[PDB]
């Protein structure tokens, strides 16, 4: 069984741990069993074949900047996560995460993931975002970011509805194989 | 394959299936979104897409909670369940895949009503469902005809999670050919947690002497012993990773050894034992 190292990066509170727990345990986010441990694995059937996918769940806050790259050696594919209803995490794709990954890993395939798809259409989320004079990230803008940073894929998903969730990790594996 | 619990609730919608509960047998490595969407589609075609809803909560459904204007399909991933007497007689993976009629899933809950809490408040139910016929079967699904459940209190969850981590790390270290990427993923997620609470979160919630005594001494005794084994199994996996790493992972390995050594220091102070 071929193991693949995939490293997930992004600002705190964009949903990354939730996505990874939900996906790798095959549970809806509301029913996830809490764990005190970090990182996750899963066996994915990709194009007919089962592969092992090791998922590194990294802390995105500034107090962790200097040590986090020690996780980058031996990575096959990166996920750079932002939240579709958090414009500020979307800007940090370009201000922080894209430069950090390449400043360390010049040729590793990047997949840009927009998380929390379900809340882009959420009225309360819209109305709370409108209160700060912000607005959800559209699919065109995520694609435009995907182009500026040279990601091999642009992907939108929602742990709650499961939409686009299978696809993110299928593509993570297809960018390597 | 992969097995799923599906339960139907929809008084003005279902007929034979109304009130019933099944284990669906799906193709190998099928995920939760693939069966949920199919079921959603399949019954949205009978009742109309606007009238069909998934129930994600895995606790037993109380029909009083459901809008009579909707049919509902509860879907939950389950795994084949065997007790320790069954796990010895069953030999191959084909023996875990054959003649099975019991299936287990887990539900998070706290005694305040919240589903989720910190380690000192978080409990866990284990529900074992039993089907009327053994798998493999001519049909894709088999009706569940009984269920049984046990629950774990927070320190029993702490004991359970730490004990399995020991066995996991122990297993990694003694496999003939070690997958390095798998070993480091579980090593770094043991001695170097930064997102989740960390294994020391159990030690601080249950083993500290400046907490109000709340759990039987024999259980506190046993969690301590398990933590001694955990600290052991971290040091062994660490050393195995020493031999395997190439020059690109010298600084990452030394960073993992420094987090390990802080963890053992903190554990030493809580347990008033010098740990490794």
């Amino acid at each position: 069984m071929q193991a693949i190292k995939c490293v997930v990066v992004g600002d705190g509170a964009v949903g990354k741990t939730c996505l990874l727990i939900s996906y790798t345990t095959n549970a809806f986010p509301g029913e996830y069993i809490p764990t005190v441990f970090d990182n996750y694995s899963a066996n994915v059937m990709v194009d007919g074949k089962p592969v092992n996918l090791g998922l590194w769940d990294t802390a995105g806050q500034e107090d962790y900047d200097r040590l986090r790259p020690l996780s980058y050696p031996q990575t096959d594919v990166f996920l750079i996560c932002f939240s579709l209803v958090s414009p500020a995490s979307f800007e940090n794709v370009r201000a922080k995460w894209y430069p950090e990954v390449r400043h360390h890993c010049p040729n590793t395939p990047i997949i840009l993931v927009g998380t929390k798809l379900d809340l882009r259409d959420d009225k309360d989320t819209i109305e709370k975002l409108k209160e700060k004079k912000l607005t959800p990230i559209t699919y065109p803008q995520g694609l435009a970011m995907a182009k500026e940073i040279g990601a091999v894929k642009y992907l939108e998903c929602s742990a709650l509805t499961q939409r686009g969730l299978k696809t993110v990790f299928d593509e993570a594996i297809r960018a390597v194989l | 394959g992969r097995y799923y619990r599906v339960a139907f609730y929809g008084q003005g919608f279902f007929e034979e299936e109304e009130g019933k509960e099944y284990i669906y047998k799906e193709p190998k490595l099928t995920g939760l979104s693939e069966i949920s969407q199919r079921l959603l589609k399949l019954y949205a075609d009978k009742f109309g897409a606007d009238n069909v809803k998934i129930i994600q909560d895995s606790n037993k459904v109380n029909p009083k909670d459901l809008d009579p204007k909707y049919a509902y399909i509860q879907v939950t991933y389950v795994t084949p369940f065997f007790e320790e007497k069954e796990i010895e007689d069953r030999k191959t993976d084909f023996e875990m895949h054959h003649n099975i009629n019991r299936f287990v899933f887990e539900t998070p809950f706290t005694l305040s009503g919240k589903k989720h809490g910190g380690v000192a408040e978080q409990c866990k139910r284990r529900t074992v469902l039993t089907t009327s016929h053994l798998f493999p079967y001519v049909k894709k699904r088999i009706q569940v005809i009984s269920q049984s459940s046990t629950e774990l209190n927070p320190i029993e969850v702490a004991i359970d999670e730490m004990s399995r981590k020991v066995s996991e790390l122990n297993q990694l270290c003694t496999t003939e050919e070690v997958d390095m990427i798998r070993l480091q993923l579980k090593l770094q997620g043991s001695v170097s947690v930064k997102v989740n609470a960390g294994p020391m979160a159990y030690a601080r919630a249950f083993l500290e002497e400046t907490n109000a005594k709340k759990y039987p001494d024999n259980q506190v005794k046993l969690l301590k012993e398990i933590f001694r084994q955990f600290a052991d199994a971290c040091g062994q996996a660490l050393d195995v990773n020493e031999r395997l790493i190439k020059e690109d992972q010298l600084e990452y390995q030394e960073e993992l050894r420094s987090h390990y050594k802080d963890m053992l220091s903190e554990l030493s102070a809580i347990m008033n034992e010098q740990i490794t």
